[PDB]
């Protein structure tokens, strides 16, 4: 899936998918 | 318990080896890297891609290891940069200069590459980002290491009269340096010698050619007594002891550098109690209520020391960056990044300036810290593991 | 990926229920709490200890739940405090006042307990830490909730002319409030009404008696134009929407309060772009180079707004604390704690002031953030789950 | 065991044992 990441200054949100490639 | 607040977590360190790294792990890592690389080319080259995948596999089996093409290394150093959770300057990731010293063999050859580096990067004050990759770790018994935490750094002595002079942060490395034959100049700003270990050999000391260490004399643009504090700092932030990991390979020696963000010298080097610790003298010399914390005098002082630092670098034409601009910059990077590849390993505890926290935009941004590859790891301090001749 | 930088992680939230909580889990939790409590007595009481262990077990089986002795609740509210990773004031943990409203039943009874609280705690400016525990969650369909984020808070309206007035952070709650019949006074500092939900019933609105909301008019001790910004803030920081969990029990309504740490009003409320956002006006009115970030004018302004806030509270005799003193305080707490019980759940990202980061000692301290019990959790916003009549 | 926690300002270290009581 993806992690919902938010910016409290601008209310903006982003969906992190790259973490999947994290090493162990 | 989330251990986010620890400085040197093991997760972030890549320690010493005793034997090549197992093909079982080395191979799939290498395939991963090669795919990353070819995968990065706008417009692919499957022919070449497949050929390389094969070539590497062969080599790995015919030699239990492999060598990167200069092109692949240039891509490794930047991606590793791009994937440095604790750096605010990553908006500049694609702009790095790579010096390939993978064919080095002696310490004096090292000392020369480092000088070419310090010189290329300083550029008379117009700082350029660069990196110098030495020979990759092979059997773990022939590692190339720089015993310094950073290329140019000031010594720290423990005076006879009990008082500590210079940068207390380096009191220990300094002793060692002295133990290895360096002549202590007992100053407050004595540039430390390069301590190099090549091909596994005991470490060798080398003084950095004075003409190469550009320095900035500190002066505030309103306070004339600022200059009387006789303070200065080096213009080049060059991390010297990190390990570069790419496709299974480990380069235990690869100094890199960028320019400075004012608050480093400003707040950390000068104001940290365990560093140059100049906050009270600056307080007093401002007439502030140095004896009542509620007076907010520290907040007041530190901002002036920060203006001094920035003012001085600009006046002397040395590249520097203030924390605000740094932060807006990183914010834009992060967005390019989420758009570019949906993610950005970021460590908030580090990405937030040590002063003006919430006035900065990164403070209000949620981040996900994770270790990708390639990556720049920390290492156990050499003098702790090194086996002496 | 370490998600340390997320504001409302699920790990920290304790959501709604639909049926009592399973005895399988409730029982061992209760035994754990009772042991904690008796275990806390200097000089034990095994007789009583064992008796209680038994009594509770019975009750739990004869009723599927249990009730705490007022003494146990007083111990629960403080331990929960003591175990609040994000609070700097915990050095004061053992100094709390507990108002037992566990026998409440209507909203008007709530509105009265809250008033007794707001009044007890304000104390004409000499602030006292207090908490008010309402009836514990039973079947999850009779929960007592306060729909406000905090007892006294200012409204935030969206003006006709497009401009947002008041505290933008509460624009949404404010609408709801209005939707429930509250008369919008369209000010910049209109105290929001208490929105109470008792025994599961739809929420009811109540205006806070004006005589109860103590306020501090903002004035700088050098700048006469500070007062011309016609700014003020409430003297009481009272968190209104958190859940208290103790021995398996959940109290979804339990407002608590302490005093203010200047930087909250100073930096966050006033300076956050998404709040009162007054940083530029203060910059300009200081003659600073408001159009060059490198001028460090924000650092300059914000420190004055901070001195204003502190100055005003002292001048008006209202309790307040500066971030430096707060930090040295927490540092001493932490040590008492490691000595007292070897540990202290601490969340660095929160425990570090939003300004003067590294000038503060907690910035240089490694911390371990973990959730113990009792604990104060977050909750899903009521209007999101509440089932309407 | 216990987690070694350090204070870079004063070089001081502490051994956290309380985390063991962490809830899941
Ligand atoms: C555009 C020039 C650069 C700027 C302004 C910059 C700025 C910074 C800052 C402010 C920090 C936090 C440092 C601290 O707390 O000591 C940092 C850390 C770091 N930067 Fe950079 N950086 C630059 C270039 C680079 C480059 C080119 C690389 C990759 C080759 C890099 C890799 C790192 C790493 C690995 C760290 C962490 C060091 C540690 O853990 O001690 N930086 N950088
Ligand atoms: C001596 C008076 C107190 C002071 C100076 C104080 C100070 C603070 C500060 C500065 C924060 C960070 C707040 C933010 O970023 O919004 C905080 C958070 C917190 N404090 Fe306190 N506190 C006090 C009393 C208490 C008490 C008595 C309790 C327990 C009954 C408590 C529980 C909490 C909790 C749960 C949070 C986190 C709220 C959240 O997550 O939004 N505090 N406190
Ligand atoms: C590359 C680069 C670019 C830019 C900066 N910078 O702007 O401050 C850097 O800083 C530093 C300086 C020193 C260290 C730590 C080092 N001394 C030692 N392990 O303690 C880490 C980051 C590094
Ligand atoms: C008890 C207590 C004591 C002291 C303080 N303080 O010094 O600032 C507190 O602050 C706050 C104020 C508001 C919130 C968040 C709340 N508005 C909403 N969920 O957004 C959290 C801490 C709370
Ligand atoms: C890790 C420990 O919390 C330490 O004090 C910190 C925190 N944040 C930091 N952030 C940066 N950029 N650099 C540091 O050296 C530190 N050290
Ligand atoms: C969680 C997100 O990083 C957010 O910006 C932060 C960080 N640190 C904080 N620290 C405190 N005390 N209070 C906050 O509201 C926040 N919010």
């Amino acid at each position: 899936q993806y992690v919902r990441i938010k910016n409290w200054g601008s209310g903006e949100i982003l969906h992190d998918t790259l973490h999947h490639k994290a090493t162990s | 318990s989330c251990l986010g607040s620890i400085m040197n977590p093991k997760s972030l360190t890549r320690g010493p080896r005793d034997k090549p790294t197992p093909l079982e792990e080395l191979l799939p890592h290498a395939i991963e890297f090669i795919n990353q690389y070819y995968g990065s080319f706008k417009e692919a080259k499957i022919e070449e891609h497949l050929a390389r995948l094969e070539a590497v596999t062969k080599e790995i089996e015919t030699t239990g290891t492999y060598q990167l093409t200069l092109d692949e290394l240039i891509f490794a150093t930047k991606m590793a940069w791009r994937n440095a959770p604790r750096c605010i300057g990553r908006i500049q990731w694609s702009n790095l200069q790579v010096f390939d010293a993978r064919n080095c063999s002696t310490a004096q050859e090292m000392f020369q590459h480092i000088c070419r580096h310090i010189l290329y990067a300083t550029n008379n004050g117009n700082i350029r980002s660069a990196i110098t990759v030495f020979p990759q770790r092979s059997d773990g018994k022939h590692d190339f290491r720089l015993w310094n935490s950073q290329l140019i750094r000031y010594a720290g002595y423990q005076m006879p009269d009990g008082t500590i002079r210079g940068d207390a942060a380096t009191l220990e490395f300094t002793q060692l340096c002295i133990d290895l034959g360096w002549k202590p100049r007992y100053g407050r700003f004595d540039v430390l010698p390069l301590v190099l270990q090549a091909d596994g050999q005991d470490p060798e000391v080398f003084e950095i050619p004075p003409d190469l260490v550009l320095e900035v004399t500190m002066e505030h643009p309103k306070y004339e007594w600022f200059q009387e504090l006789g303070l200065k700092w080096y213009a080049l932030p060059a991390v010297a002891n990190m390990l570069l990991e790419v496709g299974g390979l480990e380069f235990p020696a690869c100094p890199f550098n960028g320019w400075y963000m004012g608050t480093e010298i400003g707040v950390r080097d000068f104001c940290d109690t365990q560093r140059y610790n100049i906050l009270e003298e600056v307080g007093r010399r401002m007439g502030l209520e140095t004896h009542t914390l509620a007076s907010l005098w520290k907040d007041r002082a530190v901002t002036e020391i920060n203006v001094a630092v920035l003012h001085s670098f600009q006046k002397q034409n040395v590249t520097i960056m203030d924390h605000h601009t740094a932060s807006e910059s990183f914010m834009k990077h992060m967005q390019n990044e989420y758009r570019a590849r949906g993610g950005c390993p970021a460590d908030w505890i580090w990405l937030v300036p040590p002063v003006s926290g919430s006035i900065t935009p990164v403070f209000h941004q949620e981040m996900l810290n994770y270790v990708l590859s390639p990556f720049y790891y920390y290492q156990i301090e050499p003098w702790k593991t090194h086996i002496w001749q």
